[PDB]
C-alpha cells in the first residue's frame, strides 16, 4: 500500500540476487581503464561516465515501470519519495533520504549514508580534486527522469571519498509540459 | 647466487692496492656481468652493478667501457641518480671520454622544444608584398632549448641549419642550465632572395662541445 | 635491526624498509648501503626454488628461515599472487628467528591483510610501488608490537 | 482472449516488431504495417482529443505458464483508445508510461476481456524490459533483431492456450 | 613520501604511536543486488567495446583484460578470506597442481561470484593441457542472441587472470555447445602452454 512497505516486497519477489562486490569489481575495472587510456586527464572521464550513465537510465526506466507499475508522480516530492524508498531499494540494497530542499521546491539534495558503489576504493593523490568516483548514478539520475519528460539536470557536490564529510547530489528540474496523450 | 660471487669477485678485484693490466677475461667477465641481469625490473640493483663496473673499466683504462657505460646509465637519468652529488661522479667519468673518442650524439635527442620564426618590422610603408608559411621579411628569428640532467656545463657551440637556404649564424659559445629551459638568443638569419615554393624544416644542427651532430628532432610530432 | 622487503615476480620491490632498535641510534654498520639489496636478490632464488615443491627441507604460504649467512638470518613468506616478503634478521651476535615464529608468522599473516587492503584498489595496478604513508604507520606499529 | 497475432510499435514512428504467428498460412506484411501501425499512432491521439460532457483498476488472474507480479495494478491510458472489436477479430491495445504500444490483434470474437488482455500485454511488456533493452546490440528504436525473445513470447501464447 | 623507487629509510622500532587515519574489515558483509543493475552495466560495456573497437579479436582481447583486471585482485581475496584477520586465522594450502586449483574454480569461485556452484568440470581424452570448464547456463549473458560468443570472454577473461598471476600462464578461448536442452552452455576451454607441463613433468 506505502510505498516504503511495498519496495521489500518487491525486493523479494523477481529480483535475482547477485553479490554486489562484483558489481564494485567490473565498475572499479571500468573507471582504472578509463583513467588509463585518457592521459590521467580526469576532467573528461566525469563527462564519459556521464555518457555511460545516460543510456543506463534511459534503458533502465523501462525496466523499472515494468517491475512496478506506478502511476506519474504528480509533484516532486513524490518523484523524492520513489528515488529515495523503491528506485535504489529494488536495484541496489540502498535506502537514502532526501534533505536540503530550495524554498521554491525545485531543488533537492539526496544524502546518501554509504555507497555500495564504491567499498574497496582510494583515489589516487592527482585526481584527488577533479574525479568524482561514483558518477554514473547521475547519468541514470538524468536519463530515467529524462524519459518521465522530467528535464532536470544533475550535478554533485561532495562525496566521502574525496575527504569530505557525505555524498549527497543535487538535482533541480527546469521544465516538464509534455506527456504521452492517453 | 652467480650475480652476487662475480659481484663479489668485482669487488675483491677493486679494492687491491696492485696495478693490472688489460685481458679479455675482463672482457668476458664485463659482458656477462651487463647480460646477466636483463639490461639490453630493479633499478637501483642495476646502478649498482654498472657503478662499480664503470670503477673496473677506470682501473682497468679501457675508456671505451667507461664511456660506453656512462652512456647506459644516461637510461636512469630522470631518477635515482640524485642532485649533482653522484652526477659529478657522472661528469668526472664523462668529460675524459668528451675530450677523447667519445663522439656520440649526446644521449637523447629530446632537447629541442618547439622555436619560432617570426620577424619583426617596423615601418607601416612596407607589409607583405605578394601577387603555416611565415613571408619573412627583414628582422631575425629566434629560438629555445633545454636539458634535463642534473649536472651543468652542458654547453652549446656553434648552432647553425639543415641543407635549406642562405640562413646562417653567428656565435652561440656560451651555456645552458641545468634544470630550466634557457632561451637562447638572436641567431639571425641573412637570408637569401630564392624561389616561392615551400618546403618546411625537420631542425637544425647543435653540437655539445664536440663536432656539429645530427638532427636532435622537435618533440611530441615534427612541429613543422 | 632488521631490513623488510617486498618482491614482484619480474624480481622488483614494492615496499622496502629498515628498522632498528633505539640502542643502536645508526643501524647495520656499513652493510645497509651495498650488502643487504644483494643478499636478498641472493635469497629470492632460493625462494623461487622452494615455491615449487610439496616437502620442505605444510601449507606453503609460510616457510622458516631459508638461509644463514654472514650471521644474517634471512627470513621468507610467499602469498598467494606470488608475491614474496623476504624479511632479514641483523644482531652484532648471532640471533635467534624460530622462537619468534609464534609472534613472526602472525605478523605476516596481518601483513598480508595490509597487502590485500592495498590490491583491492582498482587504481593501483601491480608493478607500482606502495606511495603510501598509511601503510608505513602500520608496518612500523606492527613492528613496534611484533618485535 | 485467445491471441493471435502480435505487434510492437514504436512510441514516436513505424513499428517494430510483428508476428502473424499460430495462423497456418501466408498473409501479406510488407509495408502496409508501417502504414496501419502510424495509423494507429495516429488515432490514438485523435480518440484521445475528443471529449464528451463527463477507476483504471486491473485484477490478477493468474495468466500465463511464479508469475511476474501478485498485486492489482495501474493503467497509464485514462483517456485513449483500449480495443477495437470487429466481425472477425478483436484487437487489444496496452501502452506504456513512456509512450510505447503493444498491440495484440485477437481472432476471438465478441470487460473481463480487457483485465486478461491488460495482464497479458504487461507480461509482454516484461519481457521486452528484460531480454530486449539489456541486449547491447539493440539500439535504440530499431527493429527487434534478437531471436530469443521470438520463443520467448511464442511459448507465452502457447501457455495461454 | 615513504617508498620512494630511489633509497630506504631507517627509522627506529619502538618509537611513538603515530597517527591515525583509514581502516576497513576484511571480511565480506553479505550484501545483495539485483541482476538487472550488472547486466545493465555489461551491456554498456560491451556496448562501449563495441564503439571503439574496428575487429573482433582486438575486442575480445579488450574484454579479456577488462575480465584479467578483476581476476588478478579476486585471488588474493578469495583466499585470505578462505583461510580464516585480527581474529587468529593461519594459511590454506596455497595449492600448486593444476588438477586442485581448477577445483579451486569449480567450488569457490563461482559460489562466491553466483549463487550457485559451477556445474561440471572434464579434461580432454584427445590430448592432454586442455582442461573443460562448462556450466549450463550463463548468467552474465543470457540477453544477447546466442549466435555471438564473443561477448563471452569477459568471464573466461577472468579465468586467465587467475591463473596466470597464480603461477600458471595459460589461455582460454570460449564456443558454444549446444548439448541436451540447453540451447547456450558456454564452454571454456583452457590452452597452457609447454613450459609449465615440462615443470610438473620435473615434478614426477
Amino acid at each position: 500500500r506505502s510505498l516504503k512497505a511495498m519496495g521489500e516486497e518487491i525486493w523479494k519477489n523477481k529480483t535475482e540476487k547477485i553479490n554486489t562486490e562484483l558489481f564494485t569489481l567490473t565498475y572499479g575495472s571500468i573507471v582504472a581503464q578509463l583513467c588509463q587510456d585518457y592521459e590521467r586527464d580526469f576532467n573528461k572521464v566525469n563527462d564519459h561516465l556521464y555518457s555511460m550513465g545516460y543510456n543506463i537510465g534511459c534503458r533502465l526506466i523501462e525496466d523499472f515501470l515494468a517491475r512496478t507499475a506506478l502511476p506519474r508522480c504528480e509533484n516532486l516530492v513524490k518523484t523524492s519519495e520513489v528515488l529515495s524508498k523503491c528506485a535504489f531499494k529494488i536495484f541496489l540494497n540502498i535506502t537514502p533520504n532526501i534533505t536540503n530542499w530550495s524554498h521554491n521546491k525545485d531543488t533537492f539534495s539526496l544524502i546518501l549514508d554509504e555507497n555500495p558503489l564504491a567499498d574497496f576504493v582510494e583515489l589516487p593523490m592527482d585526481a584527488m580534486k577533479s574525479l568524482w568516483y561514483s558518477n554514473i548514478l547521475c547519468g541514470v539520475l538524468k536519463g530515467s527522469l529524462e524519459m518521465v519528460q522530467l528535464d532536470c539536470d544533475v550535478w554533485f557536490v561532495s562525496d566521502i571519498l574525496r575527504g569530505d564529510s557525505q555524498t549527497e547530489i543535487k538535482v533541480k528540474l527546469n521544465r516538464i509540459l509534455k506527456d504521452e496523450i492517453p | 647466487k652467480q650475480l652476487f660471487v662475480l659481484r663479489l669477485l668485482m669487488v675483491a678485484l677493486l679494492a687491491t692496492p696492485n696495478k693490472i693490466a688489460w685481458h679479455p677475461d675482463y672482457r668476458t667477465l664485463i659482458d656477462t656481468i651487463i647480460e646477466l641481469l636483463n639490461i639490453n625490473t630493479w633499478l637501483i640493483l642495476q646502478k649498482k652493478i654498472l657503478q662499480l663496473c664503470i670503477k673496473v673499466s677506470r682501473k682497468i683504462n679501457d675508456f671505451e667501457y667507461v664511456a660506453k657505460f656512462s652512456s647506459i646509465l644516461i637510461t636512469k637519468y630522470t631518477h635515482l641518480l640524485n642532485q649533482s652529488e653522484q652526477d659529478a661522479l657522472f661528469k668526472e667519468y664523462i668529460q675524459p671520454s668528451i675530450t677523447n673518442e667519445s663522439i656520440t650524439s649526446y644521449w637523447d635527442p629530446f632537447i629541442l622544444r618547439e622555436v619560432v620564426i617570426n620577424r619583426i618590422l617596423d615601418s607601416d610603408p612596407t607589409s607583405n608584398e605578394i601577387p603555416a608559411e611565415f613571408t619573412c621579411r627583414v628582422q631575425n628569428p629566434f629560438k629555445f632549448d633545454f636539458t634535463i640532467n642534473d649536472i651543468q656545463l652542458d654547453e652549446e657551440i656553434s648552432e647553425f641549419c639543415e641543407i635549406d637556404r642562405k640562413a646562417v649564424s653567428y656565435s652561440g659559445p656560451y651555456n645552458v642550465k641545468a634544470e630550466s629551459i634557457r632561451s637562447i638568443t638572436l641567431p639571425l638569419i641573412i637570408k637569401k632572395p630564392t624561389y616561392k615554393k615551400i618546403y618546411e624544416i625537420s631542425c637544425l644542427k647543435i653540437s655539445i662541445l664536440k663536432l656539429p651532430l645530427q638532427k636532435f628532432d622537435i618533440i611530441n610530432d615534427s612541429r613543422r | 635491526p632488521q631490513y623488510f622487503a617486498i618482491i614482484g615476480k619480474k624480481d622488483n620491490p614494492v615496499y622496502e624498509i629498515e628498522f632498528t632498535n633505539a640502542e643502536n641510534p645508526q643501524g647495520f654498520p656499513q652493510d645497509l648501503k651495498e650488502l643487504n639489496p644483494f643478499i636478498l636478490h641472493a635469497s629470492l632464488d632460493i625462494v623461487e626454488d622452494l615455491q615449487w615443491q610439496i616437502n620442505p627441507t605444510t601449507d606453503n604460504c609460510y616457510l622458516g628461515k631459508v638461509d644463514h649467512f654472514y650471521g644474517l638470518a634471512i627470513t621468507a613468506y610467499i602469498s598467494y599472487s606470488g608475491m614474496k616478503f623476504v624479511m632479514i634478521h641483523g644482531n652484532s651476535a648471532n640471533s635467534s628467528v624460530v622462537i619468534d615464529d609464534n609472534n613472526m608468522r602472525s605478523f605476516y599473516q596481518e601483513v598480508h591483510e595490509l597487502y590485500v587492503k592495498t590490491l583491492m584498489n582498482p587504481f593501483y595496478k601491480i608493478t607500482d610501488p606502495i606511495r603510501s604513508p598509511a601503510f608505513d604507520s602500520r608496518v612500523r606499529t606492527l613492528a613496534r608490537k611484533h618485535l | 482472449m485467445a491471441i493471435e497475432t502480435i505487434l510492437v510499435i514504436n512510441k514516436s514512428g513505424g513499428l517494430i516488431y510483428q508476428r502473424n504467428f499460430t495462423n497456418d498460412e501466408q498473409k501479406l506484411n510488407s509495408n502496409e504495417y508501417l502504414i496501419l501501425a502510424s495509423t494507429l499512432h495516429g488515432v490514438f491521439a485523435i480518440a484521445s482529443q475528443l471529449t464528451p460532457k463527463a477507476n483504471t483498476i486491473p485484477y490478477i488472474p493468474y495468466v500465463g505458464m511464479d508469475d511476474f507480479f501478485k498485486e492489482p495494478f495501474t493503467n497509464w491510458n485514462k483517456s485513449g483508445l483500449r480495443q477495437l472489436c470487429t466481425d472477425q477479430f478483436t484487437m487489444f491495445i496496452y501502452q506504456t508510461l513512456t509512450g510505447l504500444k503493444f498491440v495484440a490483434i485477437s481472432s476471438s470474437v465478441m470487460n473481463l476481456a480487457i483485465q486478461i488482455a491488460d495482464n497479458f500485454l504487461r507480461k509482454v511488456y516484461c519481457l521486452y524490459s528484460d531480454y530486449v533493452m539489456k541486449d547491447p546490440s539493440y539500439s535504440m528504436e530499431m527493429p527487434i533483431r534478437s531471436n530469443l525473445f521470438d520463443e520467448k513470447v511464442k511459448k507465452m501464447v502457447e501457455n495461454l492456450q | 613520501t615513504v617508498g620512494p623507487k630511489q633509497a630506504i629509510t631507517s627509522e627506529a622500532s619502538t618509537t611513538y604511536i603515530p597517527s591515525r587515519i583509514y581502516s576497513e574489515s576484511l571480511l565480506f558483509k553479505r550484501q545483495e543486488a539485483s541482476l538487472s543493475a550488472m547486466a545493465f552495466l555489461f551491456q554498456e560495456m560491451i556496448s562501449q567495446l563495441h564503439r571503439t573497437c574496428k575487429t573482433a579479436g582486438d575486442f575480445e582481447t579488450k574484454l579479456s583484460d577488462y575480465g584479467h583486471n578483476i581476476g588478478i585482485r579476486l585471488l588474493e581475496l578469495l583466499n585470505f578470506r578462505a583461510s580464516s584477520s585480527n581474529y587468529i586465522t593461519k594459511m590454506r594450502r596455497r595449492d600448486l597442481k593444476i588438477l586442485d586449483i581448477l577445483q579451486f574454480i569449480h567450488g569457490t569461485l563461482w559460489s562466491y561470484l553466483f549463487n550457485h556452484v559451477s556445474d561440471d568440470l572434464v579434461k580432454s581424452s584427445e590430448r592432454d593441457n586442455e582442461y573443460m570448464i562448462v556450466d549450463n547456463f550463463p548468467t552474465l549473458t543470457q540477453f544477447i542472441p546466442g549466435e555471438n560468443v564473443s561477448c563471452e570472454y569477459f568471464v573466461c577473461g577472468i579465468i586467465k587472470g587467475f591463473l596466470f598471476n597464480a603461477g600458471f600462464p595459460c589461455g582460454v578461448t570460449a564456443h558454444r555447445m549446444p548439448q541436451g536442452g540447453h540451447s547456450q552452455r558456454t564452454v571454456y576451454l583452457i590452452q597452457f602452454d609447454r613450459q609449465v607441463l615440462d615443470r610438473e613433468g620435473l615434478r614426477f
